[PDB]
C-alpha cells in the first residue's frame, strides 16, 4: 500500500 | 517549440560514446528520456526532478545522463551497440501531469561504418493502359540499394512537397533478407489525374534524405564518401 | 473520531535546506532523507505495512526552491522574523537508578528552522547515542523539535540542553538532576 | 550562528482532515511565505483565494486551470481518502498499552498527609481516564495532574498525584481506563 | 507493479465506422490514466487525461474514454474512422509517482470504402530508361492481401493507401520488381490471391 503526495504547483510569474 | 533535442538525426559505429541534448524554455524540474521500439511502446530510460537529480527508469543500462542545468538535460549511450538503435523522446512535466515531448532524435548504431551507402533513386512513369482504364496515373519511385535503414522520403511537384496522393512504404524491405547487414530498399506512389500527368510541363521530382556519414567520419573506400545528401529521381508530365 | 494527515515541507534560504514529512494527529510517520532517497519511518515497523517513493518528493523540493525565489523577488527581498525557541527538559518514563531511560530536549514555537543543540552531562559536551527528529509543523507555521540522549540515571550526572538560535540574544541552557 | 544573513522561508501544507472516519473529508492546502499564509484551497470553496495581496496573482493564475481545480477537489477522494486507507491499521487503529506504577511521593508513619503518585507512560493513543480509588471509592478532590504529555515518539505519558492521610487498612487502587484494554487496568497501594 | 495493457499491435477498422482502443491497467493506487497519438513522422501528441475528475473523459475531434474501475479499464472511442485517424496510439498511466508508463502501442489501420474496385496490374518504365520497369497492383478492395514472393529475387511490397485529395479518390496498392530476366507483370503476384477479375493489359 502507497502513500500519494499531492505535487506542489508552481507560482505566478 | 519549447523542448528541442539535438541532433535530429545521428548514424554512429558501435563502441563509441555519443551525446543527446535536450533543452526546454518553460523552465520545468521535471524532465524524462525515453526510448521508441517497434511494439515496446517507450520505455523510460532515467528521469530527473532537479539540477542534479538523477534516477533510473526501465532501461538505464548502457546509459548515462546529467542536469548540470535546470534548462538541460544529456543522455549519453556509454558504448553504443546496434539495439540501441531507436528514436528517442526528451520530455519535459509541469506540476500537474502535463507532459511536453520533443520532436525525437533518430539514432542508428551500425557495427560497421563501411556498409553506409546512399540509395539509388529512379522514378517510374504510369502506363498508358492505366491512364485509358481509370483517367489516373501513378508514378512510383525506387530507393535501393541503402544502408542503414534512415532515410525520408518525399514527393514534389512544380517544386512543392506534396502529402495528396501519395503512399510510401512505412518501413523498407531488405536486399538479401539472410545478411544482418543487408542494404535496403524503399518504394512511395504518387498517383495523380490523367489530364495533370498529360501536361507536359509538370515536373515530379521524388527525393531521398539519406541520413549517413560526416564531415568528421573516416572514408577509406574509392568509392564516394556515403555522407549525408538527397539524391533524387525525377519525370516530366507527357501527352503521348 | 477526529484525524488530521498532514504533508508538511518547507525551503531555507541562504542556507538550501528542505524538507518533507508526513503528520497523523502530531506525530511524524515518515520523512524522506533527500541526500539518500530513502523514506525513513518514524518507527520501523511502518515501513512493514507501507510504502513511499522517496523520489516524488524531490520534484515537490525542487518547485518548493522555484516558488521561494518567485515570493522572495515579489516581497522586494523581505526577510523572515526570527521567533526564539522554548525549550523543555524532560524524560521518556518515569526515572529509576541503574535503569536506562532517554533525556528528551523538546523545542519549540521557533522560525526559522536552524538550531543548534548540545548536550552537556557534567559540564561535558557528549554526543554518544543521541539522535533528533526533523522540524515538525505547527498550526501557528512555528516549528518544534525532539532531541534524544539515552542515559544511566544516577545522583553523579547532571544534565544540560543548550539550544543556539538566531532570535534569542544568548544561548538558552535548560538544566535536568534527578 | 554568527552568520547575521537574512533568511527567506518556504513552507506548504496539505491537510487532509478526517470525521467520523472518512464520512466527511476537508483538504486544505496552504502556501506560507516568512511564516505568513499567502494562498490556499479549501475543498468546502473548491477554488484558490488570497489570504493577503501577495498571494493575489496565485490564486488568479490557479483558479483560471479548470482541468487543475477539477483534480485538486478529485483529491479529496484520491490523496486524502487513499492515505487514510495506507496509513489506518498502524496509525488510526495504533494501541500500545500503558505502564501503570503506583507509590507513595514519601514513605512515612499512618495517619500523615501524603501525595499518592499513579505514573501512566507508554500509551497510544492519547485518550484516557485514570481514577483515584479508597477502598472501593473514588474521590475527585485532591486529584491534580500533569496533563498528556507527548513523547514525539508515537507514546504519551501522564503523572496523577492524590493528596491523601493514610490509615491502618486502606487501599488505593490507581483506575486507568485507555482504548488498549478489554477492561480498566488497577495498581493497588496497601 | 505499474503496468498498462493494450490488446493487438496492428488493428483495423473500416472507414465511418466506430473506434475502439483497448487499455487495461494495474495500479496499487488510483491513478492518472493518459492516450497518445503518434501521426505518421511526428512527435507524440495527448489526446485525453484521466485524473479522477470524471468517469468520461473528452479530448480533441471525438475521442473520448470512460474509466471503468470495475474492469480496470480505459478504452480510446471514436464515432467514426477517418483516413487521417491512421496512425499509433499509447496508453499510458502513472500511479501518482511523476513518471508516465507505457503501454507497447497500437498502430490502427483503416480500411477505405472502396465503391467501384477495378484490380488491375500494371508495367510502368524507368523515367531514364526503356530497359527498367516495376509492376503495379492497383485499385483491389479491402478483400485482397499481397504475399511476399516465394523468389528471393523477386521483391513485394506490402499493400498501401492513397488519398488523392484533387479526385477525393482512395486506392490500395502493391509493387513488385526484379533484376530477373524472366520476370514479367502477369507473374509477379503469383504468390498472391488476386481477385478473377484482375486487368492485365497487352
Amino acid at each position: 500500500p502507497k502513500y500519494v503526495k499531492q505535487n506542489t504547483l508552481k507560482l505566478a510569474t | 517549440a519549447d523542448v528541442t533535442q539535438t541532433p535530429r538525426n545521428r548514424i554512429t559505429k558501435t563502441g563509441k560514446r555519443i551525446m543527446l541534448e535536450c533543452s526546454q524554455t518553460k523552465g520545468h524540474d521535471r524532465m524524462y528520456w525515453y526510448r521508441q521500439d517497434p511494439g515496446l511502446g517507450l520505455r523510460l530510460i532515467y528521469y530527473s526532478f532537479d539540477v542534479k537529480d538523477i534516477n533510473k527508469g526501465e532501461i538505464s543500462d548502457g546509459y548515462s545522463v546529467s542536469r548540470q542545468a535546470q534548462a538541460k538535460f544529456s543522455l549519453s549511450l556509454e558504448s553504443a551497440i546496434p539495439n540501441q538503435t531507436a528514436l528517442y523522446f526528451c520530455a519535459t512535466s509541469d506540476e500537474s501531469y502535463g507532459y511536453t515531448f520533443g520532436s525525437g532524435t533518430r539514432l542508428t548504431v551500425v557495427e560497421d561504418l563501411n556498409k553506409v551507402s546512399p540509395p539509388e533513386v529512379a522514378v517510374f512513369e504510369p502506363s498508358e493502359a492505366e491512364i485509358s482504364h481509370t483517367q489516373k496515373a501513378t508514378l512510383v519511385c525506387l530507393a535501393t540499394g541503402f544502408y542503414p535503414d534512415h532515410v525520408e522520403l518525399s514527393w514534389w511537384v512544380n517544386g512543392k512537397e506534396v502529402h495528396s496522393g501519395v503512399c510510401t512504404d512505412p518501413q523498407p524491405l531488405k536486399e538479401q533478407p539472410a545478411l544482418n547487414d543487408s542494404r535496403y530498399s524503399l518504394s512511395s506512389r504518387l498517383r495523380v489525374s490523367a489530364t495533370f500527368w498529360q501536361n507536359p510541363r509538370n515536373h515530379f521530382r521524388c527525393q531521398v534524405q539519406f541520413y549517413g556519414l560526416s564531415e568528421n567520419d573516416e572514408w577509406t573506400q574509392d568509392r564516394a564518401k556515403p555522407v549525408t545528401q538527397i539524391v533524387s529521381a525525377e519525370a516530366w508530365g507527357r501527352a503521348d | 473520531e477526529e484525524h488530521v494527515i498532514i504533508q508538511a515541507e518547507f525551503y531555507l534560504n541562504p542556507d538550501q535546506s528542505g524538507e518533507f514529512m508526513f503528520d497523523f494527529d502530531g506525530d511524524e510517520i515518515f520523512h524522506v532523507d533527500m541526500a539518500k532517497k530513502e523514506t525513513v519511518w518514524r518507527l520501523e515497523e511502518f515501513g512493514r505495512f507501507a510504502s513511499f517513493e522517496a523520489q516524488g518528493a524531490l520534484a515537490n523540493i525542487a518547485v518548493d526552491k522555484a516558488n521561494l525565489e518567485i515570493m522572495t523577488k515579489r516581497s522586494n527581498y523581505t526577510p523572515i522574523t526570527n521567533v526564539p525557541p522554548e525549550v523543555t527538559v524532560l524524560t521518556n518514563s518515569p526515572v529509576e537508578l541503574r535503569e536506562p531511560n532517554v533525556l528528551i530536549c523538546f523545542i519549540d514555537k521557533f522560525t526559522p528552522p536552524v538550531v543548534n543543540v548540545t548536550w552537556l552531562r557534567n559540564g561535558k559536551p557528549v554526543t554518544t547515542g543521541v539522535s533528533e527528529t526533523v522540524f515538525l509543523p505547527r498550526e501557528d507555521h512555528l516549528f518544534r523539535k525532539f532531541h534524544y540522549l539515552p542515559f544511566l540515571p544516577s545522583t553523579e550526572d547532571v544534565y544540560d540542553c543548550r539550544v543556539e538560535h538566531w532570535g534569542l540574544d544568548e544561548p538558552l541552557l535548560k538544566h535536568w538532576e534527578f | 550562528m554568527g552568520d547575521t544573513r537574512p533568511r527567506f522561508l518556504w513552507q506548504l501544507k496539505f491537510e487532509c482532515h478526517f470525521f467520523n472516519g472518512t464520512e466527511r473529508v476537508r483538504l486544505l492546502e496552504r502556501c506560507i511565505y516568512n511564516q505568513e499564509e499567502s494562498v490556499r484551497f479549501d475543498s468546502d470553496v473548491g477554488e484558490y483565494r488570497a489570504v493577503t495581496e501577495l498571494g493575489r496573482p496565485d490564486a488568479e493564475y490557479w483558479n483560471s486551470q479548470k482541468d487543475l481545480l477539477e483534480q485538486r477537489r478529485a483529491a479529496v477522494d484520491t490523496y486524502c481518502r487513499h492515505n487514510y486507507g495506507v496509513g489506518e491499521s498502524f496509525t488510526v487503529q495504533r494501541r500500545v498499552e500503558p505502564k501503570v506504577t503506583v507509590y507513595p511521593s514519601k514513605t512515612q508513619p499512618l495517619q500523615h498527609h501524603n501525595l499518592l503518585v499513579c505514573s501512566v507512560s507508554g500509551f497510544y493513543p492519547g485518550s484516557i481516564e485514570v481514577r483515584w480509588f479508597r477502598n472501593g471509592q473514588e474521590e475527585k478532590a485532591g486529584v491534580v495532574s500533569t496533563g498528556l504529555i507527548q513523547n514525539g515518539d508515537w507514546t504519551f505519558q501522564t503523572l496523577v498525584m492524590l493528596e491523601t492521610v493514610p490509615r491502618s487498612g486502606e487501599v488505593y487502587t490507581c483506575q486507568v481506563e485507555h482504548p488498549s484494554v478489554t477492561s480498566p487496568l488497577t495498581v493497588e497501594w496497601r | 507493479a505499474q503496468s498498462v495493457t493494450q490488446l493487438g499491435s496492428h488493428v483495423s477498422v473500416s472507414e465511418g465506422a466506430l473506434v475502439l482502443l483497448r487499455c487495461n491497467y494495474s495500479s496499487s493506487v488510483p491513478p492518472y490514466l493518459f492516450w497518445y497519438v503518434q501521426y505518421p513522422n511526428q512527435g507524440l501528441q495527448l489526446l485525453l487525461k484521466y485524473t479522477s475528475a470524471a468517469t468520461l473523459v473528452k479530448g480533441i475531434n471525438g475521442f473520448e474514454a470512460e474509466f471503468k474501475k470495475s474492469e480496470t479499464s480505459f478504452h480510446l472511442t471514436k464515432p467514426s474512422a477517418h483516413m487521417s485517424d491512421a496512425a499509433e496510439y499509447f496508453c499510458a498511466v502513472s500511479e501518482q509517482d511523476d513518471k508516465i508508463i507505457f503501454g507497447k502501442g497500437t498502430r490502427l489501420h483503416i480500411l477505405p470504402n472502396i465503391q467501384n474496385p477495378d484490380p488491375a496490374v500494371y508495367q510502368l518504365r524507368d523515367s531514364k530508361s526503356s530497359d527498367k520497369s516495376v509492376c503495379l497492383f492497383t485499385d483491389f478492395d479491402s478483400q485482397t492481401n499481397v504475399s511476399q514472393s516465394k523468389d528471393s529475387d523477386v521483391y513485394i511490397t506490402d499493400k498501401c493507401v492513397l488519398d488523392m485529395r484533387s479526385m477525393d479518390f482512395k486506392s490500395n496498392s502493391a509493387v513488385a520488381w526484379s533484376n530477373k530476366s524472366d520476370f514479367a507483370c502477369a507473374n509477379a503476384f503469383n504468390n498472391s490471391i488476386i481477385p478473377e477479375d484482375t486487368f492485365f493489359p497487352s
